[PDB]
RNA sequence: AAACUUUCAACAACGGAUCUCUUGGUUCUCGCAUCGAUGAAGAACGCAGCGAAAUGCGAUACGUAAUAUGAAUUGCAGAUAUUCGUGAAUCAUCGAAUCUUUGAACGCACAUUGCGCCCUCUGGUAUUCCGGAGGGCAUGCCUGUUUGAGCGUCGU
RNA sequence: AGGAAUAGUUUUCAUGCCAAGUCGUACUCAUAACCGCAGCAGGUCUCCAAGGUUAACAGCCUCUAGUUGAUAGAAUAAUGUA
RNA sequence: UGCUGUAAAGCUGGGUCGAACGGCCUCUAGUGCAGAUCUUGGUGGUAGUAGCAAAUAUUCAAAUGAGAACUUUGAAGACUGAAGUGGGGAAAGGUUCCAUGUCAACAGCAGUUGGACAUGGGUUAGUCGAUCCUAAGAGAUGGGGAAGCUCCGUUUCAACGUGCUUGAUUUUUCAGGCCAACCAUCGAAAGGGAAUCCGGUUAAAAUUCCGGAACUUGGAUAUGGAUUCUUCACGGCAACGUAACU
RNA sequence: GCGAGAGACCGAUAGCGAACAAGUACAGUGAUGGAAAGAUGAAAAGAACUUUGAAAAGAGAGUGAAAAAGUACGUGAAAUUG
RNA sequence: UUGGGCCCGGCUCUUGUCUAUGUUCCUUGGAACAGGACGUCACAGAGGGUGAGAAUCCCGUGCGAUGAGAUGACCCGGGUCU
């Protein structure tokens, strides 16, 4: 089980750095106990809490930056969309809408009628 | 390794194969709050990194192994 | 003495590993992997040997990132998060 | 050789490491099919080829 | 006459045919359009309590988060693991992350784990010398900015 | 270019202080660890070099060191090989 | 075990065995083997046969062990004979190294032994190499070819420094003054090249560990000495000398 | 490439080279070349124990519907052999 | 003849939940999923699993019912302010 990660993302920056350093010590006092008991599945616990506590501040601090970049025309990389390489070149909504007003008057001057046979 | 820790007050630790001997002194100093007098390093023919570190006359490395909890 | 008194001087290495494909491939003297090609940006192939490309094309080693593009193409190239269902 | 590089070196631990029996424990397992380790390698027949 | 040889039968061998199947192959049809400098495909090396491979993964390493679900996992061991529950197992789902050394592969170099430079922080009585941490420095081309060059040239 | 007088140097004089990263390092190197399908009478670069005889680092005997490995036993016709 | 058919074949008794299969009317084909120096697999006679004969050579006893021509120890007899059958290395191999255990396979007899098999252990550097330099040569770059993969050019028809030193300023700004002929980069574990020795130590590492004694390079910097009123030292006819001595 | 449904197709020397840790083991300096290998049983119930032997094993016993199924494992032809 | 920005729908796409009827008796067998008797459901007698040929033991199959979330200048049914 080990530590649940609903509890650590209501602690603070370095409270999650302390509770890292913490598990780190305990991962290094297990491995002298590896050599001469020398099966510890306690271990396997230690290695996923470290990795929660790991996760959880990585994306603690990738919110800050996520609001920092709200709404700016330039933000990181890793922040934009990664859908496909050709799918970013592709024109945006606003660009493949753009209409030359020539195209538009034609265009509001004979839509596509509605309409029926027989009557 | 022991009666090198007996024997000569030389401390042997496995390390990161990527660490130097700089590094390896700096962490043993932060870990265990000892002095190394030097660090000689050597690949083992498994692929990982052992450290023959002796530490200064100011330490005991019977005592720090014993402290470490390896004998 | 061409064969088995001249077999005894072989001591040599004429191929090397290669850093690109690891085959042990790389001429040592003109630098090149006879493999696939390096250090020429494209990889060596050729049509006449259909079975050299499948022993070295997509699909041979993990394609870790294409593993997973047909998933995320399915759910319309989504972003943000799951949302609980209350 | 004894003057060797290290990506030779890194190279020869693997091989060391791969040239190891079945351990036995595995032959025990539901629906298991391996039974020895057929993949052996010995100095003087198979050469290793780096 | 025995032994020996030869023929047949019985049982036992040798060997793997026959028969019976089959998470494979092969061919046809139907539907869909989605790789990569936001670093692909491929390569190397590692990662498990006890693993060589295959499978998976990347120092957060047979995986972390999330959502769903609802009691396993199992060869053995084992909890400071769980059962009317934020809860066992789950590549079930998957939109958040991690993602070593490389590779079109991008500081230079590469039969080397070789060699610089810049910025911030930091240890050694330090702008230089030595160490550590984080972040950078490829090429071709486009738009723009800034700094310029030429009696090419206008005017004052 | 910079240096004098009640004063600037120089660590090319002596002594004193601090530091020196990375990778290799076992073993074989051959009548069995390399290449010849193999523990194959083949092939594969080089350093050290005792006493006697002698022109001689040749051949023959010996010291230090190292081996005593090569299926074995009983016989001794023909024909072989040396 | 028999029966039917001229025949291709069909049916049946007994034994073995364990999951599907057949008759009739039609359909369809990757449809019938003795051969192809046929293909793949398997197995004979030959035959317990050819053979296991180069490199001088072995023997007694003890130990171990179920078992000893072949292991270990002791005692002998021999040989290599320093141009070695000795002691090390380069290339190549890659754990073969060492200890412990072990003998199914392998060591063309044997095996208690082994470079075999199994489990562990083992390779420590400022001074030894690599790393750096350039050699024959290889090769980017403004470029010139080529449809192009790419070819050619490197003393390369080019506006080619990610310059250097000061008086300092910290304002992380300045200011000057020197210059830019040459220099991308790769290319040697035998060429060139900063610096370490002795003694001891392990089952297995050592110019690397321990003990002692040194050295080189880079940096910092204090003390003493030296130098200066003839400011940047004296002496020797001289060759030249010195603790220094812009 | 991704997701599906089918066949008067093949049935382990067939069908893709690969039904299996298959582009694997292995070969070649290299470009490349490239296999073999599916089936105990419903369930390991994979033979406790006694005995002969240095051991491998054997003989009793036991499990199982079957050991004429013993991880040399479905059936088990022929060549060849006692 | 009249433009555009917005809200709910429909359609389109992904996706959750839900479903009939024997395991009745006899015989063989280690095992009934075999045979026999009596049945049942069937818009479900496709396919698979389970100790032998299983519609009725399990999953499914067939029939529908009912939620959730996306996405569409470039599909339309309506509102809406200009
Ligand atoms: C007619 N146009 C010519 C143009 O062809 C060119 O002339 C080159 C000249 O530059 C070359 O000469 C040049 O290049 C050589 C190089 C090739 O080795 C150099 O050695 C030499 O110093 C240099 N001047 C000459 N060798 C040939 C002319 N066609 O440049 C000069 C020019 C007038 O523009
Ligand atoms: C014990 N030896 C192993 C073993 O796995 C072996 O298996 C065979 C197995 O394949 C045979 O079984 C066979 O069964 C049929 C039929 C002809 O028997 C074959 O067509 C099929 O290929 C195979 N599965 C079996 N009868 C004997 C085992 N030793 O196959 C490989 C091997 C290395 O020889
Ligand atoms: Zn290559």
């Amino acid at each position: 089980a080990g530590v649940k990660t609903f509890e650590l993302r209501t602690k603070s920056k370095e409270q999650l750095e302390s509770q890292l350093v913490e598990l780190k010590q305990e991962l290094a006092t297990l491995k002298v106990q590896k050599l001469q008991r020398p099966s510890l599945p306690r271990i396997h616990t230690v290695r996923k809490n470290i990795a929660r506590v790991l996760t959880v501040i990585n994306l603690n601090q990738r919110e800050n930056v996520r609001a920092f970049y709200a709404g700016k025309k330039y933000i990181p990389k890793d922040l934009r969309a990664k859908k496909t390489r050709a799918l970013r070149r592709k024109l945006t909504k606003f660009e493949a809408s753009q209409e030359t007003e020539k195209a538009r008057k034609q265009r509001i001057a004979f839509p596509q009628r509605k309409f029926a046979i027989k009557a | 390794a022991m009666k090198k820790v007996e024997d000569g007050n030389t401390l042997v630790f496995q390390v990161d194969i990527k660490s130097n001997k700089h590094q390896i002194k700096s962490a043993v100093k932060e870990l265990y709050d000892v002095d190394a007098l030097y660090v000689n390093t050597l690949i083992r023919p498994n692929g990982t990194k052992k450290a023959y570190i002796r530490l200064t006359s100011d330490y005991d490395a019977l005592d720090i192994a014993n402290r470490i909890g390896y004998i | 003495g061409k064969g088995t008194p001249s077999l005894g001087k072989r001591h040599n290495k004429s191929h090397t590993l290669c850093n690109r494909c690891g085959r042990r491939s790389f001429h040592v003297q003109k630098k090149t992997c006879s493999s696939c090609g390096y250090p020429a940006a494209k990889m060596r192939s050729h049509n006449w040997a259909l079975k050299a490309k499948r022993r070295r094309t997509t699909g041979t080693g993990r394609m870790a990132y294409l593993k997973h593009v047909t998933r995320r193409f399915k759910n319309g190239f989504q972003t943000g998060v799951a949302k609980a269902q209350t | 050789p004894s003057q060797k590089s290290f990506r030779t070196k890194q190279k020869l631990a693997k091989a060391q490491k791969q040239n190891r029996p079945l351990p036995q424990w595995i032959r025990l397992r539901t629906d298991n099919k391996i039974r020895y380790n057929a993949k052996r390698r010995h100095w003087r027949r198979t050469k290793l080829g780096i």
